[PDB]
């Protein structure tokens, strides 16, 4: 059978954070949070900048990587949500994607997420973008 | 406050 | 018709802070956390020497610095430095020692949002000025 | 008798201040009455950095960047000032150390030359094998 159904477009994605015990005395941990592709291949074809809030006792929480590799490397002590704020390159008019990881730094311990970004209703100038590889 | 006088 | 009047002498003065957002590249010492390079300045008009009748000038930054109290004793009276946040910046004024003056104070709010500007450009009034201060604020540099 | 105890070693240390009421011609505000020196030196003025990395020295609030760290000897600093108050002193050893900051005091003296100095040691109890060897190296 055949129907028409809305246009649909998925990209791989995977984030998360690596940790490692040991600048404050009292952080006791290097780690380090992330986005990136698959066998790390480049996503900044279809990602701007990857924007990570971190916990209010570090200056300036908001943490803006406007270039790739989309990650940041940071010292604590404590666990804490890290707020993610996707923001997509300008092609695609799109709003930015919200979400959110749990750093983990006890049992290198790692937190890693191989998920998907799902593009619905993409325009077509994006779509060339998404299809280019 | 800590305290400062031509002597303490 | 004609009076005598408290003597009064001005010298035009510009002041205020530059800032931009800073690219891939930082200089070296900088905390990650920093985003903007910005330049916080007291000059002359025209860029004009004002040492004649300015020693020096101290501005006094948050104390989230290292060692906030940044003093230029030599022209350009200027600073340049990185940071994240707006603050209020106290700057003091030091004249000459021929002016036998009170230091100058008062402050400037960093502007780094909409390469960004916040500059003034006022004048310095001399009131009851010594002779020989008078003497060297009319020398014209 | 023989027994086993906690291993501790001592190094003798000389700190604390001179100061001298200026002349005619001053160096500096106006306000200022005194000149004053605090240090932390070792005996017959022998080098002390082979253990001690960096003295940190904090002034009363009324000074500008009253956090002031001496890197290297002399461990000293020269200031004027008009009034007497508590400097905080943090001496920091060497990384081989792997030791805590030591923190103490010196109420700084101006009034009855005026000098108020120790000849007091600083004892390092549990050192590590590393840390021991540079004691030891005198
Ligand atoms: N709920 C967390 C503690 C919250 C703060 C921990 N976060 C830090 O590591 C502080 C870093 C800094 O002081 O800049 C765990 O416990």
């Amino acid at each position: 059978g055949a129907r028409i159904k809305t246009l649909s477009v998925s990209r791989p994605i995977i984030y998360g954070n690596t940790a490692k015990k040991m600048a404050p005395a009292e952080h006791t941990h290097l780690w380090t949070i992330f986005v990136r592709g698959p066998q790390n291949e480049d996503i900044s074809y279809f990602i701007k900048k990857v924007v990570f809030k971190l916990h209010d006792t570090y200056p300036n929480p908001v943490r803006s990587i406007e270039a790739p590799p989309f990650e940041l490397t940071e010292t604590g002590w404590g666990e804490f949500d890290i707020n993610i704020k996707v923001y997509f390159v300008e092609e695609a008019n799109e709003k930015v994607l919200n979400f959110y990881h749990r750093l983990r730094l006890h049992p290198e311990v790692s937190s890693v997420y191989f998920d998907e970004i799902v593009f619905n209703e993409p325009n077509e100038e994006f779509f060339k973008i998404l299809m280019s590889r | 406050i800590m305290p400062k006088d031509i002597q303490l």
